[PDB]
């Protein structure tokens, strides 16, 4: 058993956080104030669900996570709320004032004063692990902490544990929800000074799960609580095989080799199904056919963009529930017969699949609906690039003025680094369109 | 299409299904970036202070 | 008010299509960069659909379909012809065509080779036409075919010329078919009801095919080239109501039965093949396209796909009429202001 | 990212800033003794960012008041929220200022602003994370303009890494009380273009235009005047004093507002204008909002484009129709808003409404439209000032000719800044 620590920085970070350790609670059984019932061997164990979870004498089950805000307003939530009994004091970490939206002031002059403070906490959690295999990574692009604090925090976990794999999931900014005009700068930043440090990103667009939320779960106008219980029931779907008995993605370091063959490549695009409204009383059960066709629709990506305009370098299904090998085959087989589905020719067409049986668990009286089957979609496709196309057009929009630029130079930040920030994500626009275009 | 690493437990499978072949920074220079930012930080606010002063 | 941006300055057809919509009273043209717009009028290279759909607030429409290039490039078109199983092979409607690549800056050549060789020994005709999207070479030879191509350096289609086309009286001469198709964001498929024919001034040759100008029918070539131009007809140029009485009185038949049957079916074909993949039913922006089919006639009144044009210009007198359509049909539909329909509505 | 000190300088100022405090007071539920009588949590959640607590348990305005002279500050003392302010954050001398620049900045000035610096540093000290200060001051007197500008370049020496904000009422002829306020509000701004982080510009000639044109006032009096002004605080000041996410903090605030940092002052704006029965819908609210009836700088906004706007909108509504129908002000109006600032109007809403409303919203504007006040104020000192006209009143006090030049070339050069991104495109 290889332990994996997440750590969650800034509000987005924060909250998705405590939205995912609330599911992952209800999932293996796990009560609020920290025992298992389920759990035989008390006060440790080898078991899957001990990669997220330690272990007292006492048989209390603490997660092996860390909280980093610049400002107390959203950990002391956390303190306060339904699991404050799950959380240890040293694991949540708060400072007096915030990055104010501004990369440079969480990067430079906020992460120096407090970056040694957290990775002080993390050792703590590392220590207690006989054998870590990483880091993931939850935090916003938009913010001045998710943006800046995480980039410097990823720098040096290369440092401190350069064999250990490092997942990132990031909040991609949509002005729907959006808290500041400068997002699009914070971003391109972030991504710049991240990119070496990170072997698997999956990108959430923000406004992805708000439509999602409007649409399947009508919503009329979704708050961060919908998005992040949505955003959880994914994050689940991804980590459920580093916490429960599988042979599909049972180590971080198989993300890399399953859907990252070239590594700056390393954002694919997570597809979800079914996500169905807890309100309607009668509802049909979607097949295996069904919820995998949806996988190839964009009103179900977490990133609005076009596949059928790209080219598949890896893809990957992860079902939850009711689902067998000979229903998937046979629905991988209509769907390819039907749909445009392009690999690079240096890849081979092909799914990797993983099934487990336990059907996705939905938070009580919260807005998803209980299905008994569900999948959630990987797939590496260079249509992602889209999202990347978006957010250095609006970069550039407001950089050719200097708009808001000395915001970030007051902080000390070098204004060659905005060039240097746009020039590496300008090849990276490149990178993709040379795997998956043709002429 | 082939079915191959089928793998079975009573948590579930997992399997791959082929349908055609193929044809950093030190320590040391992150606390340098990091002060030469503050220093910079530093120069401003004296360059401010100065314009006070006058 | 519904807004929306120009950025194909060169669009005959979106120019007048712009006018159209100001003078509505409820349209108002923003500049070329300001997002905050309904409808794009885009350019015909590069277009930035990833930067659609994620305005809130705004549905959106662009004039062109992501993807439609496949069609509209010859190269392209041939590919996706061979390949296509709902056409490839059981396609009677397309000439035998091969893509060659030159020698300079898959690919195919000697599948052509051996498909010629056939026809030299089998007392049959081998002429051959080879094509790229002035720059065409018409010859009766393998050698000098290919033996052009790499003087050029670009990907070209080499494919059967159609020695047989029917020929109208008096003048001996030759002549293609446009046809103008309007996809509108629900792909509903409209044909327009006007057509025209680009007729030749110059007799038909079989012995000539240096004197390219009684062999390519093209608008802008017969104006340059021949002594005759507009005698026939007015810029070369004859309609349908027309050319449905020539066949009556000379052939007894009726442009809808002998022709336009042939034209209809191979447009769905092409359409619908596609249509999967750059469908915008379920997507966060919607489309719409112009596109220009052009069609031979051969001599037993048998119709021919030549090529589909992406970004098609117009005929003078017709510009009127269709742009209106346009209006109507893809923009009005979608955004509603506050018949006898030109178009032929071809179900899908 | 927590407390605000709030300073208020000269009889303007502290007339408005009295008001203020009344005005929020209430809202939050506190009565002039200072003591909490409301019936929800929401109006304690941030309490703190405004009031200290007390002995009792009762709250104080973190509020520094002063003059110089005692007048104004003992009609605030003997007024009905009078008794809530700490005795100790009254600074007051006894000469007065004559409506002289020179005098509240130089001679008068410089005697008193030690003793205020001490209450400042008092409140400070006691702040667990001081996140800046507001100021309230006129710019066309001698105390708020002069003192109030000496106050703010101390203020920055001392805090140089605090947010500094300022409500600042623009002189009008139409509503003046001497010749030389455009010589006391040009000086006065160049101080703000160095010194501040956010001003919202009160144009004295847009409150009286609102009061006679709109509110159908015929003889409208400094306390009408005041009440415009007292509404729009409360109004932008709320996402500081209520829970949320947007601007909910000076420094944020500031970061999305202050796109180049001379260029940062707002045009604030309101509805529905008050001096009732049935509520505004939202469509109303966000249709008058932005009329330029609605503004509290006499500028067109239509002269100009917006660089950045914050709107809040007050009380219980749908959160659907207020995104709406913002979306849609700015969809049929996308001309007037620079394309080079992508997603440059931000909203926020909050549950509680203000006094005597269902519903209400506030709007600040960062427009290039601005320049037309400075550019008022601009012409009518050079009116004077091409004489030397009054110039003898500041000569008296040390001050040389060359420092009016300055300031003069400094605010015409902020003209022309406003202008140039006025015209700029993508
Ligand atoms: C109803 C409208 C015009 C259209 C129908 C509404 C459209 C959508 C939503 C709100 C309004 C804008 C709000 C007020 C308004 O236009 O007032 C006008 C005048 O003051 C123009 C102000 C403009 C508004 C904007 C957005 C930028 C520049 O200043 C003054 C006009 O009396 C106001 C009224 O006619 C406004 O624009
Ligand atoms: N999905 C989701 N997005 C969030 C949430 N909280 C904030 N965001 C998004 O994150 C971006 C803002 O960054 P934040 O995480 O709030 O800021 P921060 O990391 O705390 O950094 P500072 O506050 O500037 O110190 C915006 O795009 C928000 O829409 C959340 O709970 N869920
Ligand atoms: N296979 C064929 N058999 C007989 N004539 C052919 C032919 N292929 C092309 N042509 C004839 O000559 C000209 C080539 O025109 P083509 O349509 O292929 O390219 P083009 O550059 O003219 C764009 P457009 O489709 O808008 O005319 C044909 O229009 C028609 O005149
Ligand atoms: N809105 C408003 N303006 C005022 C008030 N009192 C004075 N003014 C304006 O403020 C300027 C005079 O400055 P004032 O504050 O009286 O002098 P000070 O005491 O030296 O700061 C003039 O432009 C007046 O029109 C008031 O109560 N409300
Ligand atoms: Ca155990
Ligand atoms: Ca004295
Ligand atoms: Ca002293
Ligand atoms: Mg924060
Ligand atoms: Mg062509
Ligand atoms: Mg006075």
């Amino acid at each position: 058993m290889r332990e994996c620590i997440s750590i969650h920085v800034g509000q987005a970070g924060v909250q998705i956080g405590n939205a995912c350790w609330e599911l992952y609670c209800l999932e293996h059984g796990i009560q609020p104030d920290g025992q298992m019932p389920s759990d035989k061997t008390i006060g440790g164990g080898d078991d899957s669900f001990n990669t997220f979870f330690s272990e007292t004498g006492a048989g209390k089950h603490v997660p092996r996570a860390v909280f980093v805000d610049l400002e107390p307003t959203v950990i002391d939530e956390v303190r306060t709320g339904t699991y404050r009994q799950l959380f240890h004091p040293e694991q949540l970490i708060t400072g007096k004032e915030d990055a104010a939206n501004n990369y440079a002031r969480g990067h430079y002059t906020i992460g120096k004063e407090i970056i040694d403070l957290v990775l002080d906490r993390i050792r703590k959690l590392a220590d207690q692990c006989t054998g870590l295999q990483g880091f993931l990574v939850f935090h916003s692009f938009g913010g001045g902490t998710g943006s800046g604090f995480t980039s410097l925090l990823m720098e040096r976990l290369s440092v401190d544990y350069g064999k250990k794999s490092k997942l990132e999931f990031s909040i991609y900014p949509a002005p729907q929800v959006s808290t500041a005009v400068v997002e699009p700068y914070n971003s391109i930043l972030t991504t710049h000074t991240t990119l070496e440090h990170s072997d698997c990103a999956f990108m959430v667009d923000n406004e992805a799960i708000y439509d999602i939320c409007r649409r399947n779960l009508d919503i009329e106008r979704p708050t961060y609580t919908n998005l992040n219980r949505l955003i959880s029931q994914i994050v689940s779907s991804i980590t459920a095989s580093l916490r429960f008995d599988g042979a599909l993605n049972v180590d971080l370091t198989e993300f890399q080799t399953n859907l990252v063959p070239y590594p700056r490549i390393h954002f694919p695009l997570a597809t979800y199904a079914p996500v169905i409204s807890a309100e309607k009383a009668y509802h049909e059960q979607l097949s295996v056919a069904e919820i995998t066709n949806a996988c190839f629709e964009p009103a179900n990506q977490m990133v609005k963009c076009d596949p059928r305009h790209g080219k598949y370098m890896a893809c990957c299904l992860l079902y939850r529930g009711d689902v067998v090998p000979k229903d998937v085959n046979a629905a991988i087989a209509t769907i390819k017969t039907k749909r445009s589905i392009q690999f690079v020719d240096w890849c081979p067409t092909g799914f990797k699949v993983g099934i487990n049986y336990q059907p996705p668990t939905v938070v009580p009286g919260g807005d998803l609906a209980k299905v008994q089957r569900a999948v959630c979609m990987l797939s590496n496709t260079t249509a992602i690039a889209e999202a990347w196309a978006r957010l250095d057009h609006k970069f550039d929009l407001m950089y050719a003025k200097r708009a808001f630029v000395h915001w970030y130079v007051g902080e000390g930040m070098e204004e060659g680094e905005f060039s240097e920030a746009r020039e590496d994500m300008a090849a990276l626009e490149k990178d993709y369109e040379e795997v998956g275009v043709d002429s | 299409m082939e079915v191959i690493e089928l793998n079975k437990c009573t948590s579930g499978q997992s399997f791959e299904v082929i349908l055609k072949p193929p044809s950093d920074p030190s320590l040391e220079e992150i606390q340098k970036k990091l002060e030469a930012a503050e220093e910079r930080r530093k120069y401003q606010e004296a360059e401010l202070l100065k314009h006070l002063a006058e | 008010m519904y807004t929306f941006v120009v950025r194909d300055e060169n669009s005959s057809v979106y120019a007048e299509v712009s006018r159209l919509l100001l003078a509505t009273g409820q349209w108002k043209r923003l500049r070329k960069d300001n997002p905050r717009f309904n409808l794009m009028l885009g350019e015909r290279n590069r277009l930035p659909f990833g930067r659609l759909g994620h305005e809130p607030g705004l549905v959106q429409l662009v004039n062109y379909y992501r993807g439609a290039d496949k069609l509209c490039r010859k190269a392209s078109l041939v590919k996706l012809i061979k390949t296509s199983p709902e056409l490839s092979e059981s396609c009677t409607w397309f000439p035998e065509s091969y893509v060659i690549y030159p020698t300079n800056l898959t690919d195919e050549r000697e599948v052509f080779l051996a498909a010629y060789n056939r026809r030299r020994e089998g007392r049959e005709g081998n002429v051959w036409i080879a094509k790229s999207s002035e720059g065409i070479l018409i010859s009766s030879e393998a050698s000098e075919l290919l033996d052009f191509i790499d003087e050029q350096g670009q990907v070209h289609v080499i494919q059967k010329y159609l020695e047989k086309p029917l020929l109208l009286e008096p003048g001996h001469r030759k002549f293609d078919i446009r046809s103008w198709v309007l996809v509108d964001h629900l792909y509903n498929i409209y044909l327009y009801r006007e057509g025209v024919l680009r007729t030749s001034s110059e007799p038909y040759n079989s012995a000539n095919f240096q004197d390219k100008t009684c062999h390519l029918t093209n608008h802008c070539i017969q104006k340059e080239y021949s002594k005759n131009y507009g005698r026939y007809e007015e810029g070369n140029e004859m309609f349908f109501e027309e050319f449905n009485q020539y066949l009556m009185d000379a052939l007894n038949t009726t442009l809808e039965n002998s022709i336009l049957l042939q034209i209809k079916h191979i447009i769905r074909s092409c359409l619908m093949c596609i249509e999967p993949a750059i469908s915008t039913k379920h997507l966060h922006y919607q489309s719409f396209q112009l596109f220009g089919f052009d069609f031979m006639v051969d001599e037993e009144l048998k119709v021919w796909l030549i090529e589909v044009n992406g970004a098609p210009a117009c005929a003078q007198k017709l510009y009127a009429e269709l742009c209106q359509g346009i209006v109507d049909v893809a923009i009005s539909s979608v955004f509603p202001l506050a018949p006898t329909s030109i178009f032929i509505k071809l179900h899908h | 990212m927590r407390e605000i000190v709030h300073i208020q300088a000269g009889q303007c100022g502290n007339q408005i800033g009295a008001k203020f405090w009344e005005v929020i007071s209430d809202e939050h539920g506190i009565d002039p003794t200072g003591s909490y009588h409301g019936d929800s949590d929401l109006q304690l959640e941030r309490i703190n960012v405004y009031y200290n607590e007390a002995t009792g348990n009762k709250y104080v305005p973190r509020a520094i008041l002063v003059d110089l002279e005692p007048g104004t500050m003992d009609s605030v003392r003997s007024g009905p929220f009078g008794q809530i302010f700490r005795p100790d954050n009254f600074v007051f001398g006894q000469s007065g200022a004559g409506n002289n620049w020179a005098k509240g900045h130089y001679t008068e000035g410089a005697e008193l602003v030690d003793s205020v610096l001490d209450v400042v540093r008092k409140e400070s000290e006691s702040c667990d994370c001081l996140q800046g200060f507001q100021l309230t001051h006129s710019l066309g007197g001698g105390t708020g303009s002069g003192m109030g500008t000496l106050l703010i370049s101390k203020i920055r020496e001392e805090y140089p890494d605090r947010i500094m904000n300022t409500f600042s009422v623009m002189p009008s002829p139409k509503v003046s009380d001497t010749v030389v306020e455009p010589y006391n509000a040009t000086l006065s701004v160049h101080q703000l273009v160095e010194n501040t982080d956010e001003t919202y510009c009160i144009d004295n000639e847009a409150l009286y235009d609102i009061c006679f044109r709109t509110l159908k006032l015929t003889t409208p009096t400094y306390g009408d005047l005041n009440h415009l002004v007292s509404a729009t605080m409360s109004g932008v000041t709320t996402c500081l004093r209520f829970p949320g996410q947007l601007n909910a903090d000076l420094r944020k605030l500031a970061v999305n507002m202050v796109p180049f940092p001379r260029l940062h002052f707002f045009m604030p704006g309101f509805a529905p204008l008050t001096s009732q029965y049935r509520a505004l819908t939202v469509p109303e609210l966000t249709q008058q909002m932005f009329d330029s009836k609605n503004m509290m700088a006499a500028c067109d906004p239509r002269h100009g484009r917006y660089l950045t706007v914050a709107a809040i909108f007050r009380g219980r509504m749908s959160m659907k129709e207020v995104d709406e129908q913002m979306l849609n002000v700015q969809n049929k109006n996308s001309s007037y808003f620079v394309e080079w600032i992508p997603n440059n109007v931000k909203t926020a809403v909050c549950d509680i409404p203000p006094r005597g409303l269902k519903m209400s919203a506030t709007f600040i504007g960062n427009s290039t439209a601005i320049q037309e006040l400075f550019k008022r104020i601009s012409e009518q000192f050079t009116a004077m000032f091409r004489r030397k006209a009054f110039l003898h009143w500041y000569t008296g006090e040390g001050m040389d000719e060359m420092e009016f030049t300055e300031a003069e070339s400094n605010m015409n050069d902020l003209v022309s800044e406003y202008q140039q991104y006025q015209d700029a495109t993508a």
